[PDB]
DNA sequence: ATCGATGTATATATCTGACACGTGCCTGGAGACTAGGGAGTAATCCCCTTGGCGGTTAAAACGCGGGGGACAGCGCGTACGTGCGTTTAAGCGGTGCTAGAGCTGTCTACGACCAATTGAGCGGCCTCGGCACCGGGATTCTGAT
DNA sequence: ATCAGAATCCCGGTGCCGAGGCCGCTCAATTGGTCGTAGACAGCTCTAGCACCGCTTAAACGCACGTACGCGCTGTCCCCCGCGTTTTAACCGCCAAGGGGATTACTCCCTAGTCTCCAGGCACGTGTCAGATATATACATCGAT
């Protein structure tokens, strides 16, 4: 509890800053009189009225015990006006102007009072899909229909359907049973209370995790007064178990950074966090065509691995790169034998120094190619596909100012990586899929490597059925999409035919969270772990690392 | 009155009449003269406070033009405001350039 | 005998509010009078030119506030605008 | 005895910068003002307050000009203000074309 | 009567300005400069009076002639 | 929307003074702004002067003394001569 | 004639000048000789500038008056230079002048 | 996008050409810094006025007339952009 | 080879640049600088290109005048090379700051 | 004082888009009439300016000795100009997106106008104390040894 | 450092006149009511600003070398300064005369306002020639020998 004069003296200047906005302030200076103002339904919408005078009064008469209560009322006033008035209206835009003045005023005042910040924070809104169509989606603030907070429909494709009954999966629900609502909900950030001074701070600002510091949160202010420091965070990236692969990659990266000798470079940590054996099954079209006649294996075994790179930024771990791979060993049947495929990779653009970021991503990929080559994998495979809009390959909710490459830029990026790999004599050469097939004198679809989740298994299903029994347009399909599909020769020619068994020295690593991309995306979504800002990514990394350490 | 109805000390009616007669615009909003009188009053309070301080520093109880000149030139913001104005019987700030002082 | 006006008594009242021990000489009174006149002239002229620029025909408080923000240096302008808004609010509120 | 050249000037500075009384003799300046007004309109009468105002304005202007001249003269590694300094200060101020 | 601005008068004026040692041609140059300034201000004051249909230059006329030239003068009833 | 200007008038004056000379659009704009500036100066000075004399009307006398004040010597003399000649030619008919 | 500008033997518009003298709140009532006088003096000043501008242009062997010629005409004439002492002419340029000391020996 | 350190956009040869127009013959190497400062101190006094006009008329585009007025107010008027 | 003695290319440049009227500060860096300075007063402001051009013209004129007066001071001081104190002295004397 | 290498002006051909003119359209200017007050003008009064005479004394004027600063010359060190090769990014030409300037039509709240009214403020009177002044003392600088 | 020797600040006592308070009134601010429109606001159109991408090439940057200039030093000389003495005319006090500044009353004619009508001026389009640009040449000129 601060002395009421202490609060008044500190906060009143922020309130005056709003008052002295003419004419913007005027609509907010006195309690809304619904009838006088010619608006009867105001209290049907606004259930907790608030205005400057009411706030001034509570402030003058010491009704606030702590400054966030003042901030909450200010924001209640603003949201009341944004709620009742149209986006295009006068009062709405006035309100917006006041809120901007307020945000700028309030932040340094709150910090003067011993707080992390004075900002009002809320999480990004989740994207709502549609059960009506494959990748239909609902837009923020626009109206939609939902059932059991589970089945949602865009206002268009909801009214599309003839009649008054919807079908969810095989049971039938009257339209009247759906909720009509706007996608305008934003969840506030959480606070944690200093156990000594009692100040409430943003959990993400102070990075307090209950598992890491179970004794409780104590702010930096209180710690410094008694010359204390937080107990060490033992749930770090560095303390995750090492592997031969992780070590090899991180040595390559850090040796590169040391050669560059750029100011303010940090050490990179690379960890393999999952390794398990899986199988890809041939889909029904291709299986009817070639498996049932014994021309192709019904399935192919591979090892999947997930790996991540971390850097320390402002004293804290930051996960900035992630990748999953499929590795088809020497025991695997042709056509997949001794091949690696990149399932997906992703990044969060906070790496320092910026001007070595791309270089470092390339070093990770070149190192990985070099490593599997050494094990006796002959060939790498890359599908250059950027994420579609609003999908994330690995990291939930990217920074809005992280641009997503289009296909031509992404293709060139892989080419630049591979060209460096060739000049280092790691990659022998590489070709697009069409040229490679030509060189291999390929004649049938059963000869194409068959990877989990890849383009070619799906397009082959489509092709066989379109042609009513089918390979017919295979060269044409390859030519058409060729720029997107890289085939990378690690071990060339006669040497590729007489190799010893592939023996991976690294053990299996059971981690369900990292068995493919879905589980970590789901976790992140369910726990508001975004990678959309430096501070949120630092929080999300901290939580990810606790999860990886605790199993 | 209106000077009391706003907590002011300068006259609001006089400022309103001056705004009307001086032909500064066709009409004058009712909010303008109050604001203008408040601004004038604040500026006069500032000048008089600084002058009173300077006079007390000079062992005098009555403000004289020299004290006004000193309170204007010493302060920075006011000096910038009243840049090209000369005050009768004002005098000059005491200053001697460093090079001129003896060695 | 003509009845000429001035700002003498008002400056006296302000002085008594800000330094209760202190008197003001007649010449300093004339100087303060001329100073108030000059500042008021500057502000009114600037508000007039604003009103003309925006092709509007009335000098409401907004033009006066903008003229103050234009004529005075930073800190003095901020304080003057604060004072102005406070006075206008107390005027409009009470009656 | 004898004050070494350069200290009576400093004492005069310290004494004159403290006072505010007028430094140009009233009657010579009044006759100068009348002589100058003789050329623009014959038989003009001057309110004494206006002559006082003219004297205050001329004093202020000359004091400012000598201040800026001394700035120039000190900048040129010298100590003695000179007519070129006056003229240069006025040219730089933009007062004279 | 320009010789009415005596040499010690310019000496005192300058000593107020902050000079320490004065040359010998200053006096003449200052006489010239002051004559020019007076010519300008008095011309403007006269013109004002000659407009107002009067034969006595009022202190208000000089104050206005100064305020016009960007040399506003407080203390004479502006 | 019609936008007023002093283009054709300055053009006529130029044709009177230099019968075989044209004026570029940018110089046209410059002159168009200079005329506005001088007119504003003269009118403002006449207004201030008429307020000084406690008069409520701007007649030719004010404009004349305003020209006497603003312009330097020879320009003032010639401009005053032009003004009186024009006002006489006007009142004559 | 009909138009009030023709009666004065002028070229500038007296009606527009009169309207402007009313519309900007320069005084309660505007006289009837003031617009004529003001248009006359405006015309004279414009003619005065355009004379020297055309001369300077003919000096550079050109037919069209460009901002450089106006700058030269304004900065060469002693009197105009004083009336326009604090105005910067866009695209104008400056007067060609080099101090004597800077020249070689 | 946020902006920073654009003051170095006034290159050394730019200030050199400017001075060469003004009639200077030899520029001391310390001028190229000081001048930049001066230029900033000028702009922060024009824009701060122009903006104030714009913020008045309830607009978000600083019009050429606004800059011309901000200049004219400082006794540095500018012919050729409107009036 | 052939090498002009120091001090003549400066004069050639003086003549060449005083003869012409084009702008001297690069347009895009100056535009970015103007936007940077303006962003400090009101975020998300848009600039009419004509206004940026007017700002550039005014800055060019101010700097040219300042360098003119600075060169005049530096010649008054029995020197030839303009220096930062000259710029600052010229602006102090002009009555600006 | 020539030679040569470089930059500058001159003379001519080609092409272009910016300036000069012709036309329709519309609204701002012109013409005729009227009511009203702002200004011109006569008369008066008394303030304030001009003019003058005498004394007194502070300040201007003049002459002299000389110490200190202006100024000229010189030599030293280096910071800046000039030219060249290398590297950066401004400039230009499109290509697209759209926030916001600008215009219009409707409605009402705010300010001008006017009659009645009264107290805030101005003109005039009178008192006393804040400051002008003066003499005496204490302290503080400045200059020669 | 150490002394004398002028300058300056401090303190106390005397007096005087200018500021501050008090009183009378009269005219300008206040209050109340009405009427008209300037401006607020919602809605629409569409231009100009912003972003972006690629290609070209002028322009900025770094560097080496040399030299002309900044600057510190030293000597000479004359010219302001401080001071004492002689001269004068500012200054103050007082008186006397009269011009004109200011005020008031009266009358008129100049302008604001209103309506009604039509031509000057602006937007638009179109046509061509002044000037930009490229190329060859004659001359100026700057620097090394």
């Amino acid at each position: 509890i601060f002395k009421p004069e202490e609060l008044r003296q500190a906060l009143m200047p922020t309130l005056e800053a709003l008052y002295r906005q003419d004419p913007e302030s005027l609509p907010f200076r006195q309690p809304v009189d619904p009838q006088l103002l010619g608006i009867p339904d105001y209290f049907d919408i606004v259930k907790s009225p608030m205005d400057l005078s009411t706030i001034k009064r509570k402030l003058d008469t010491g009704q606030y015990q702590e400054p966030w209560q003042y901030v909450d009322d200010i924001w209640l006033m603003f949201n009341n006006a944004w709620l009742y008035n149209r986006k295009t209206s006068r009062v709405y835009k006035y309100c917006s102007k006041l809120s901007e003045v307020f945000e700028q005023e309030i932040d340094p005042v709150m910090q003067s009072l011993g707080y992390c910040c004075g900002r009002k924070l809320e999480f990004s809104p989740q994207t709502l899909c549609c059960y009506g169509k494959q990748l239909c989606t609902i837009p923020r603030d626009a109206t939609y229909y939902s059932y059991q907070n589970r089945y949602h429909f865009c206002e268009k494709c909801f009214n599309e359907i003839q009649g008054e009954s919807v079908s969810l999966g095989q049971t039938t629900i009257n339209k009247e049973q759906f909720s009509k609502r706007k996608n305008d909900t934003l969840d506030p950030e959480l606070f944690v209370e200093c156990t000594e001074c009692g100040r409430k701070m943003h959990q993400i600002c102070v990075l307090h995790h209950e598992i890491i510091w179970p004794a409780g949160f104590v702010c930096d202010g209180c710690l410094k007064k008694s010359a204390r420091t937080r107990k060490e965070n033992k749930f770090s990236a560095k303390r995750l178990p090492s592997t031969r692969l992780g070590t090899f990659l991180e040595n390559r990266v850090n040796d590169f950074l040391r050669r560059q000798n750029h100011p303010e470079s940090g050490e990179v940590t690379v960890r393999v966090v999952h390794a398990s054996d899986k199988t890809v099954e041939v889909k029904p079209g291709m299986k009817a065509r070639f498996v049932d006649s014994g021309e192709m294996a019904e399935s192919f075994p591979y090892r999947t691995k997930a790996l991540f790179a971390f850097e320390e930024i402002d004293g804290v771990d930051l996960c900035f790169f992630g990748m999953h791979v499929q590795e088809y060993g020497s025991d695997c049947p042709p056509p997949n034998q001794r091949r690696v495929y990149i399932s997906y990779l992703d990044s969060v653009h906070f790496f320092r120094p910026k001007c070595l970021r791309t270089a470092v991503y390339h070093e990770i990929l070149i190192g990985y190619l070099e490593y599997v080559k050494k094990l006796g994998y002959t060939t790498g495979h890359i599908w250059a596909c950027p994420p579609s809009e609003g999908d994330d390959y690995i990291f939930h909710c990217h920074p809005p100012d992280q641009k997503i490459p289009k296909p031509k830029r992404l293709q060139e990026w892989f080419k630049k990586m591979l060209d460096k790999a060739v000049s280092e004599r790691i990659v022998h050469d590489y070709k697009d899929i069409f040229k490679q097939a030509t060189e291999d004198r390929l004649t049938s679809a059963k000869e194409l490597p068959y990877f989990e989740g890849d383009f070619w298994p799906n397009v082959l299903e489509e092709s066989i059925k379109e042609s009513g029994g089918s390979s017919q347009k295979l060269y044409a399909t390859m030519e058409k999409h060729k720029e997107v599909f890289f085939v990378i020769r690690l071990i060339a020619g006669p040497a590729a035919n007489s190799l010893p068994p592939i023996v991976d020295p690294d053990p299996l690593i059971p981690c369900d969270l990292m068995d493919g991309r879905d589980a970590f995306l789901t976790l992140a979504r369910d726990k508001h772990l975004e990678f959309s800002s430096l501070r949120r990514a630092q929080w999300s990394t901290m939580c990810m690392l606790v999860e990886l350490h605790t199993q | 009155t209106r000077s009391s109805r706003a907590g002011l000390q300068f006259p609001v009616g006089r400022v309103h009449r001056l705004l009307r007669k001086g032909n500064y615009s066709e009409r004058v909003g009712a909010g303008a003269p109050v604001y203008l009188a408040a601004v004038l009053e604040y500026l006069t309070a500032e000048i008089l406070e600084l002058a009173g301080n300077a006079a007390r520093d000079n062992k005098k109880t009555r403000i004289i033009p020299r004290h006004l000149q000193l309170a204007i030139r010493n302060d920075e913001e006011l000096n910038k405001l009243l840049g090209r104005v000369t005050i009768a019987q004002g005098g000059v700030l005491p200053n001697i350039q460093a090079v001129l002082l003896p060695k | 005998r003509s009845r000429k006006e001035s700002y003498s008594i008002y400056v006296y009242k302000v002085l008594k509010q800000v330094h209760p021990d202190t008197g003001i000489s007649s010449k300093a009174m004339g100087i303060m009078n001329s100073f108030v006149n000059d500042i008021f002239e500057r502000i009114a002229g600037e508000a007039s030119r604003l009103a003309h620029y925006n092709k509007r025909s009335t000098i409401t408080s907004r033009e006066i506030q903008t003229a103050v923000r234009l004529l005075l240096p930073g800190e003095l302008a901020k304080h003057a605008v604060s004072e102005g808004t406070k006075a206008v609010t107390k005027y409009t509120s009470a009656k | 005895h004898r004050y070494r050249p350069g200290t009576v000037a400093l004492r005069e500075i310290r004494r004159y910068q403290k006072s505010t009384e007028l430094l140009i003799r009233k009657l010579p300046f009044q006759r100068l003002v009348r002589e100058i007004a003789q050329d623009f309109k014959t038989d003009l009468r001057f309110q004494s307050s206006a002559v006082m105002a003219l004297q205050e304005a001329c004093e202020a202007y000359l004091v400012g000009l000598f201040e800026d001249t001394n700035l120039c003269a000190i900048h040129a590694k010298r100590v003695t203000i000179m007519p070129k300094d006056i003229q240069l200060a006025r040219r730089i101020r933009g007062e004279r074309a | 009567n320009i010789q009415g601005i005596t040499k010690p008068a310019i000496r005192r004026l300058a000593r107020r300005g902050g000079v320490k040692r004065i040359s010998g041609l200053i006096y003449e140059e200052t006489r010239g400069v002051l004559k020019v300034f007076l010519e300008n201000v008095i011309r403007d004051a006269v013109t004002y009076t000659e407009h107002a249909k009067r034969k006595t230059v009022t202190a208000m006329d000089v104050v206005y002639a100064l305020k016009r030239q960007g040399r506003t003068l407080y203390g004479f009833g502006g």
